[PDB]
């Protein structure tokens, strides 16, 4: 039965990001006074399909210059680990009930970091290396941020499983103690996941399709559905952590409801973000996230660790 | 440099072997092994330049990995005993190991190679601080299990250090290099007796250090670094000539002076356990020792050589560079022969 | 808000190690004779 | 058993994909499209050359922040202790320490980058 | 200095949250007084079994049974 | 050398419970108010004595206490106490909040009929005082005798005989 | 060590957590704590070289408990011997080795 | 397997001579690989072929050392028969070294190493004799 | 599912052989990211959580620098991967053909002491505690706060002093 | 255990074999540094949980600490090196024997 749980987690997640992918298009469009895609569906909802298909009929490229091991595996690296990251996630009831959920986490997003990284190398072009570059820049600027705001966050929680949260908010969400931390963290996110402002390795018109200018066909599709996965993974991390919904022992499917609201929301404030804004510069990036984030994050992790004790409220281990 | 850095490093480095000390834990010995090796680099590179870039590459890269092997001897005793100490009955294969890692770490023949090349790389200060404060900690691990130590290859890497010291000193132009050579058959002396009675071992490495700081002292006074600018002393600073003659005959064992007390009583406590001809091979190839010392006064003191025409600013000016503590440390060596029972 | 649900926290795992703390001796004393079985069980089958 | 099956599901479903966009189409393989894009024109060098990087100090220091990460990261568990003041003062310090490095790097200008 | 503040509070006011919150965290510890609770509770926690003793005839301070007067009683937990 | 003396398996044959770990909860708080005794007086067999061999007779008895137990249990207070573990089963780690109507009623039921009240919060979480006819373990672990250390030399030291020794030196 | 300072000043910087049988974090003995504690306990007062002859059934069964081969060897002995009382036809086992019990609780 | 150079000493010199010949030629071959590694490491060739020629240069240079040095030996044991007697392995190592001058083309390296050897294996004969221990253990 | 440790011990010494062959920083960096990720599941096997985590988390951070500078400094135009020396490729299988021959022959020379083949996946826990709590690994590396704060401050200090040691190499 | 301890060790003589046989680069070396880390941290960590000797396991995370500085100092002497002579390969450290 374990094989049908994994289906009912898997395909309704690539259905769900390539529908992102409409839900992208047109707010970018009724933000930009136009209309998305409305012709190939009654509302454009075959226009993911038709993309798809596109694409996995195009014939690929294994250019001359490159390392093909790590032009084919590097993809399939991407979409395993935007795969297997959403296993853990409590919904409320989660799949695989990890001990050590959080850095579960933080280990395959660093190594989903390694697709880009070797995707960039193996296409041995200028642009590929400018991404290359530059992802190793992001990753060195978030990191750091990610990780301590985390632990600043479970220190109020006792524990790094994601069950645990669930009874942490039991009664309030966790944006009200921790809403700067909210802040970083939806802000790290953005970084992660190579997302506007912090685009910066597709930098259109910088590096033209930087990590990806040699990629055509499924490839591309593969890298593309990947970034559209994490993202729906990170509002729904946001939305476990900080935006506790109701769990009702009795009713789960009422968690279950009101996570999809609260990703939605948040995953609608992402496109909201790109539409609005422009791009960073890379360096303004690690000089941002170092000397106005990292400063803040140390103190308010002084603050968290501070404030079990003097309040007499450290949580409990299980 | 700024002060709040040399202050970090400084105390880094005088924490790494106090550490090693004050430490039964076998891991933070190594921690402070590798506070030593990570503080001393800033310093050995601090003229940027490719001679101090490859001697500090040379010095990390030949540390790194004796540090490793002695992290997997630890390892192993710990996988043994369940215990972060060696004791007894442990493996003589994981104390051979550490002994071979210490000996890389010191500078012990046939391990050697390195040493001349990153002395010579660097300046006079931090080959002081790299012969004398760096083999310090190196010959705690050693003293604190010299019973549990093979008595053979411990001889062959002292006698092989000897002779490898002796045949290199020899022939080099360069001082920052005799003083290498001299240190290599120096520690060989020591690692000799180590498994006999350690207290000598400590004895000469008190000697040596108290020889061998005022010498690059001497070198430092007028940034010497080859024979042909030490020989131009008699003109620079020719009260020198005193303590360098009687300092370098006592590197070189010669009676009345104190240097010649550490090979006599270790020859002493080697025939008192039969080690006869080993001891004896010693003695023989320290007169090779001797050798360069005996040619290197010749060259500045007793046949002095041509100066130049601008050395004579040199007699104008003034100087300030001897600390007060060159006096001492040149006239407790030398001249404490008599004292040595309250040495020993 | 946090420190009162915290607090309260800390009062239930009380409770709940308090039940283990009243059932330690049972599961001690089954498995114990469960694990002597079993070393009885070996030995016999090594005899023959 | 289930994490092991998540994992091989996932890598299986990546192959058969690439599988399938590799050996459906129809090719048309010639040097013209195989070699590198470089925007229109020719590559005039290789990319496999030495790329000055300008942010390698910040490379180093997220190495030494990424190990204090993992010092301080067992502080869940480090709470439930009695004491509650060594460890209290100990990541004070720590994190006061980390920190005053990192102001000392911002001064000395190696969060700068080599212009 | 007053109006070093006042400026450091408009251009860059993110490092001076810093070591306000910095300093906040180290006093407030001192000052409250439901600091010394937190060990107290650390050490209530029964992770591992409770070993009874024995009996030597002149043990008056310690209970023959859970529920007695006598022991370390948890009541400042409760209704804290 | 020496074999290792192991019981029968009738040394090892109890009228064992049969019962699973929520129903096995939910009674817990009154299995440590009842029946405390002969856990306590077990506890201190298993670890005065670090041998299970020794303390088989008092775990026998401690699994009666337990059946004696769940039979009272059984005659009155039955299908209450039913409703509460069937309730506590459904959760995940087995906790109590989520039952805590049931709670009462199952000590409405035992307080009014056979009269026990539940301990407060952490009475079962303190060292207990138990008394027993057995003897203490003379040296558990089995300690051979230890060797005697070498002697101390006894004496109000004196001036070296001819001073040092060394070569020549006089004094 | 070389300097004993902690001794000097009574500190334990690092003196407290050397062998398995000390002062785990919440009290779960270490295993082989008893033969590491009766060894250490052998091993006081002499030094050394004594120490490495009368005590050393001390040290022998702590090596046994530790690094566990005698125990190793007599299973392997016991395996042997039956897979080839199996393949000679001689032995079947029981059912509580086949997978086929009454669980005891 | 440090038994079959042990078995050197199992029967006097003059006895077995062609057993304890080629325990010396192994004892030789294995010094001359020893130093051909010191001298390919350090000192390396313009290419393997010269590398290999150096290695066994070297090793069978140190051979005909040690044959010639255990003919010699039980030879003028056999000879003059006087076991207990350092001046055989005082005329086997100046064979020894008269080869050395022959493989290196020099009469200088020939009468040097002939004394050297010579006294060498002479004071080795004393100490087997008189039982002098190398590498001693800490007795005190 | 026995022979799971071996087999993740074997592709960690397959990993350090293709590091040790010294091919790009690119594919040695993959071969350091294979092998961490396999010790990470190695200590899971025995029952260690954290500890692997941190090993793979901090390895990725590491090996990330890695790439950023072997991209700068340590890279060619043709980078010599591990094929493309015949010697390399002939090394690589000559060790894993003498990984497999001396594995046979250690399973020969001695019954059971060095390589246990025939017995496998019998020894790996070594005396579980069936009944604990606040028992897994975070708990000791929880003691740097309390019970170890001497590890927690020369740590510390090694990081704090790594910073100016970097920025004075780099000056 | 002891097969797996077996392997660990035989991969840090691996990884010893190479940080000691050169080649033309320098971070290769620097990996092979790293590789015996790794390796030894499993084995204190494998031998840490075998023997339920919590108190030791502070020691692993000092390993890594310790190493990862060793790895930081290694790589700015290596932003030295190319800074000087431009292509990172070790046969260009060959002036000091004069
Ligand atoms: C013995 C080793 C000697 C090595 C050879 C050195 C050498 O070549 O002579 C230098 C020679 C160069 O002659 P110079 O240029 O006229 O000398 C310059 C003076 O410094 C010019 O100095 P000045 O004229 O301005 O002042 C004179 C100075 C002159 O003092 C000196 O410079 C030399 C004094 C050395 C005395 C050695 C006595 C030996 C005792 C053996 C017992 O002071 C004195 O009056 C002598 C005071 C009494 C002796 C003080 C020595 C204290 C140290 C004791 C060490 C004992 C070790 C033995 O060549
Ligand atoms: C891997 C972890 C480390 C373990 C040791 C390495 C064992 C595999 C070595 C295989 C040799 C690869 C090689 O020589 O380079 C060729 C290639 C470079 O290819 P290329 O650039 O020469 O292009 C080849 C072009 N065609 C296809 C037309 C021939 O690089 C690699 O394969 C190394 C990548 C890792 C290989 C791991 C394969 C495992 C299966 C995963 C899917
Ligand atoms: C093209 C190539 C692409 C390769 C893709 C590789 C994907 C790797 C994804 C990153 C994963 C890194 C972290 C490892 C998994 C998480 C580890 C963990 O902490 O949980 C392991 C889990 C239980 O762990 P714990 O919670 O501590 O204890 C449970 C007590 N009830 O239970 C376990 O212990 C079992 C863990 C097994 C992990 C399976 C790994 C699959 C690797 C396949 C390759
Ligand atoms: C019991 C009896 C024992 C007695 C022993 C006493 C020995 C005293 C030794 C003193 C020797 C000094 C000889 C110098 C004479 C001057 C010769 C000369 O004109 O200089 C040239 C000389 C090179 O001459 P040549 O050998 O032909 O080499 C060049 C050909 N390519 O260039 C030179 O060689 C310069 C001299 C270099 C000296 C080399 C090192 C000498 C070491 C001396 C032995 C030390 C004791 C060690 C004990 C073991
Ligand atoms: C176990 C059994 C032990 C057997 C011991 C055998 C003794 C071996 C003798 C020492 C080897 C010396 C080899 C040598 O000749 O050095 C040559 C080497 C440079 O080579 P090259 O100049 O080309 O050759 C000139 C011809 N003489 O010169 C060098 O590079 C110096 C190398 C010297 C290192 C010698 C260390 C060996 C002793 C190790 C002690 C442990
Ligand atoms: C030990 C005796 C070594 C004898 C030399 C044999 C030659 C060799 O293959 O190793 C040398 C090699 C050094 O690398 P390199 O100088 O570049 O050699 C030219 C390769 N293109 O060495 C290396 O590059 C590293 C080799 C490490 C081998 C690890 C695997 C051992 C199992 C086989």
């Amino acid at each position: 039965m374990f094989f049908i749980n994994i289906l009912t987690l898997l395909v309704p997640i690539l259905i769900a990001m390539a529908f992102l992918t409409l839900v992208e298009r047109k707010i970018l469009g009724y933000m930009q006074l136009r209309k998305g895609p409305n012709i190939v569906g009654p509302y454009g909802i075959l226009q993911p399909f038709a993309d798809a298909m596109k694409l996995f009929m195009k014939e690929p490229m294994r250019p001359l210059t490159t390392s093909m091991s790590l032009f084919i595996i590097a993809p399939t690296l991407s979409l395993t680990l935007a795969l297997s990251l959403w296993v853990p996630l409590p919904m409320p009831h989660p799949l695989i009930n990890l001990n050590l959920g959080i850095l579960f986490i933080l280990a395959t997003s660093s190594l989903s970091v390694y697709s880009i990284l070797w995707s960039g190398w193996a296409s041995n072009s200028k642009y590929s290396l400018f991404g290359a570059l530059r992802a190793v820049a992001q990753t060195i600027s978030y990191e750091v941020t990610m990780a301590i705001i985390l632990l600043s966050v479970l220190l109020m929680n006792g524990s790094y499983s994601l069950q645990t949260l669930i009874t942490t908010q039991e009664h309030m969400w966790l944006l009200l103690p921790a809403w700067p931390m909210a802040m970083m963290w939806f802000i790290s996110t953005l970084a992660e996941t190579n997302r506007a402002p912090f685009d910066l390795t597709e930098g259109e018109s910088e590096l033209v399709s930087g990590f990806n200018v040699e990629y055509a066909a499924g490839p591309f599709a593969l890298f593309f559905m990947a970034e559209y996965t994490n993202i729906i993974l990170m509002n729904a991390l946001t939305t476990i952590i900080f935006l506790g919904p109701l769990y009702y022992i009795n009713l789960p499917e009422l968690y279950s409801t009101n996570f999809m609201m609260e990703a939605l929301l948040l995953s609608s404030t992402f496109l909201w973000i790109r539409a609005s804004y422009p791009r960073f510069r890379y360096d303004q990036l690690m000089h941002l996230l170092w000397k106005n984030f990292l400063p803040l994050t140390l103190a308010l992790c002084m603050w968290h660790i501070s404030l079990p004790i003097f309040t007499a409220g450290v949580p409990p281990y299980m | 440099m700024n002060p709040i850095t040399l202050a970090i490093i400084y105390f880094t480095i005088f924490l790494g072997p106090v550490i090693t000390m004050s430490s039964t834990n076998l891991m933070l010995m190594w921690v402070g092994l590798e506070f030593s090796l990570l503080a001393i680099i800033p310093m050995l590179i601090n003229k940027k330049n490719p001679r101090s870039t490859e001697a500090a590459t040379k010095y990390f890269v030949t540390q790194a990995t004796a540090s490793m092997i002695i992290l997997l001897a630890i390892v192993l005793n710990y996988k043994q005993l369940g215990t972060w100490m060696f004791q007894q009955q442990t493996n003589g294969l994981i104390l051979n190991m550490t002994l071979m890692a210490l000996s890389m770490k010191l500078g012990l023949a046939p391990f050697h190679f390195w040493l001349p090349e990153v002395t010579q790389g660097i300046p006079l200060h931090m080959g002081l601080i790299l012969l004398t404060w760096q083999k310090i900690a190196p010959l705690s691990i050693l003293i604190q299990i010299y019973p549990l130590l093979n008595s053979t290859i411990i001889l062959m890497l002292a006698i092989t250090s000897i002779f490898m010291g002796a045949w290199g000193g020899l022939n080099q132009t360069q001082m920052r290099k005799i003083m290498a050579y001299s240190s290599i058959a120096h520690m060989g002396w020591m690692l000799a007796i180590l498994p006999y009675n350690p207290s000598l071992t400590l004895l000469n490495l008190m000697i040596y250090i108290i020889l061998t700081a005022p010498m690059f002292m001497a070198l430092m006074l007028n940034n010497s670094m080859t024979i042909n600018s030490i020989s131009l002393l008699w003109n620079k600073t020719p009260a020198m000539l005193t303590m360098i003659s009687l300092m370098l005959l006592s590197l070189g064992g010669l009676p009345p002076l104190t240097g010649f007390l550490p090979k006599w009583i270790i020859i002493t406590e080697l025939m008192k356990n039969n080690c006869l001809i080993m001891a004896t091979l010693m003695a023989m190839m320290a007169l090779l020792n001797l050798f360069f010392y005996t040619r290197l006064i010749y060259s500045t003191s007793l046949t002095m050589f041509p100066t130049n025409n601008n050395s004579k600013m040199m007699t104008h000016q003034t100087k300030t560079k001897p600390n007060l503590m060159f006096s001492t440390l040149a006239i407790m060596s030398t001249m404490t022969l008599p004292l040595a029972p309250q040495l020993i | 808000r946090m420190m009162r649900w915290n607090q309260e926290r800390r009062r239930l795992l009380i409770e709940d190690l308090e039940a283990r703390i009243a059932l330690m001796p049972l599961f001690q004393a089954e498995k114990d004779r469960r694990t002597l079985q079993i070393l009885r069980e070996n030995l016999e089958e090594e005899a023959i | 058993m289930n994490l092991y099956t998540v994992i091989f599901i996932n890598i299986l479903l990546s192959l058969t994909l690439i599988l399938v966009a590799f050996w459906l189409p129809q090719m048309n393989l010639y040097s013209e499209k195989a070699n590198p894009y470089e925007c229109g024109f020719d590559p005039t060098s290789s990319a496999r050359l030495p790329f000055s990087m300008k942010f390698f100090l910040v490379a180093i220091t997220f190495l030494l922040f990424d190990l204090e990460i993992a010092l301080l990261l067992p502080l869940p568990w480090a709470i439930q202790t009695i004491k509650t003041s060594t460890m209290m003062i100990m990541a004070f310090i720590l994190v006061t320490i980390l920190s005053l490095g990192l102001a000392y790097e911002w001064t000395q200008k190696g969060l700068e980058w080599t212009e | 200095i007053s109006a070093f503040l006042k400026n450091a509070w408009a251009k860059e006011p993110v490092l001076v949250v810093s070591f306000s919150v910095w300093g906040l965290a180290i006093i407030m510890p001192m000052i409250s007084p439901y600091t010394k609770y937190a060990s107290m509770i650390n050490k209530a926690t029964p992770y591992n079994y409770p070993v009874p003793v024995r009996d030597d005839g002149n043990m008056p301070d310690v209970p023959s049974h859970p529920q007695d007067p006598l022991g370390p009683s948890l009541d400042w937990l409760k209704n804290l | 050398p020496g074999i290792v003396e192991l019981p029968t398996l009738e040394e090892l044959k109890v009228e064992e419970v049969k019962v699973s770990s929520a129903v096995l909860k939910a009674a817990a708080h009154h299995y440590g108010a009842q029946c405390d005794k002969t856990n306590k007086e077990f506890m201190l067999c298993r670890w005065e004595e670090k041998d299970p061999r020794r303390c088989l007779k008092e775990g026998k008895l401690v699994n009666g206490c337990a059946l004696n137990f769940f039979r009272q249990i059984k005659s009155h207070c039955a299908e209450p106490f039913t409703e509460y573990w069937t309730c506590l089963d459904y959760s995940n780690m087995q906790l109590f909040r989520h039952c805590r109507q049931q709670q009462a009623k199952f000590d409405q039921c035992v307080l009014d009929k056979l009269g026990w009240v539940r301990p407060d919060l952490g009475q079962l979480s303190k060292v207990t005082k138990v008394k027993t006819d057995r003897p203490l373990p003379e040296n558990p672990y089995h300690s051979r005798a230890r060797p005697e250390p070498n002697p101390v030399i006894e004496g109000d030291l004196k001036p070296a005989k001819h001073g040092t020794r060394f070569f020549f030196w006089t004094v | 060590p070389f300097l004993d300072i902690q001794k000097k000043l009574g500190i334990s910087l690092d003196r407290h957590f050397m062998f398995l049988s000390a002062e785990q974090p919440y009290k779960n003995a270490a295993r082989c704590h008893a033969f590491e504690k009766e060894w250490i306990e052998c091993a006081h007062g002499i030094g050394g070289t004594r120490a490495k002859k009368e005590c050393k059934i001390e040290f022998d069964d702590f090596e046994e408990c530790l690094l566990r081969y005698k125990t190793m060897r007599r299973m392997h002995d016991i395996k042997k011997q039956r897979e080839k009382l199996m393949k000679e036809g001689k032995y079947t086992p029981p059912p509580h080795h086949s997978g086929r019990e009454e669980p005891r609780p | 397997v440090k038994r079959f150079f042990e078995s050197y000493h199992e029967v006097p010199d003059g006895t077995q001579c062609h057993r304890k010949t080629y325990i010396t030629t192994a004892l030789g071959g294995i010094c001359g690989i020893i130093g051909s590694a010191y001298s390919v490491s350090l000192n390396p060739a313009d290419s393997t072929l010269e590398a290999v020629a150096r290695v066994g240069r070297y090793t069978f240079t140190a051979a005909a050392i040690g044959a010639m040095f255990g003919l010699t030996t039980c030879v003028s044991a056999q000879v003059r028969e006087k076991p207990d007697d350092p001046l055989n392995y005082f005329i086997g190592g100046c064979a020894g070294g008269l080869t050395l001058g022959a493989r290196t083309h020099s009469y200088g390296t020939a009468a040097m190493g002939c004394v050297y050897m010579g006294t060498a294996a002479a004071l080795f004969k004393i100490g087997k004799l008189e039982g002098w221990e190398l590498f001693p253990t800490p007795k005190v | 599912m026995n022979n799971y440790i071996f087999v993740l011990s074997s592709l960690f010494l397959v990993g350090c052989l293709g590091l040790a062959l010294k091919p790009s920083p690119i594919y040695g960096g993959l071969g350091l990211i294979v092998s961490g990720f396999v010790g990470c599941l190695m200590v899971l096997g025995f029952g260690g959580s954290f500890l692997g985590l941190m090993v793979f988390l901090i390895y990725l951070g590491g090996m990330l620098v890695v790439f950023g500078y072997t991209t700068a400094m340590a890279t060619e135009e043709y980078p010599e991967t591990w094929g493309s020396n015949w010697l390399i490729l002939g090394f690589l299988v000559l060790g894993v053909i003498m990984e497999v021959f001396l594995i046979c022959v250690l399973n020969y020379y001695d019954e059971v002491g060095v390589i246990n083949l025939d017995g496998l996946g019998d020894w790996l826990m070594y005396e579980v505690d069936d009944v604990g709590v606040m028992l897994e690994g975070g708990i000791g590396v929880a003691a740097m706060y309390s019970c170890a704060t001497w590890m927690m401050v020369v740590a510390g200090w090694s990081l704090f002093a790594g910073i100016f040691i970097i920025i004075e190499i780099t000056r | 255990m002891p097969s797996t301890f077996f392997n660990l060790t035989m991969a840090f003589s691996l990884s010893l074999l190479g940080t000691l046989m050169f080649r033309s680069h320098l971070m290769s070396t620097l990996l092979c540094l790293e590789g015996m880390v790794l390796s030894l941290f499993i084995m204190t960590s494998v031998t840490s949980l075998n023997s339920n000797s919590m108190s030791s396991m502070p020691i692993p995370i000092t390993i890594l600490v310790f190493a990862a500085c060793e790895a930081a100092v290694g790589l700015a002497l290596l932003v030295k090196v190319s800074n000087t002579y431009g292509t990172d390969y070790v046969q260009n450290l060959n002036l000091l024997q004069c």
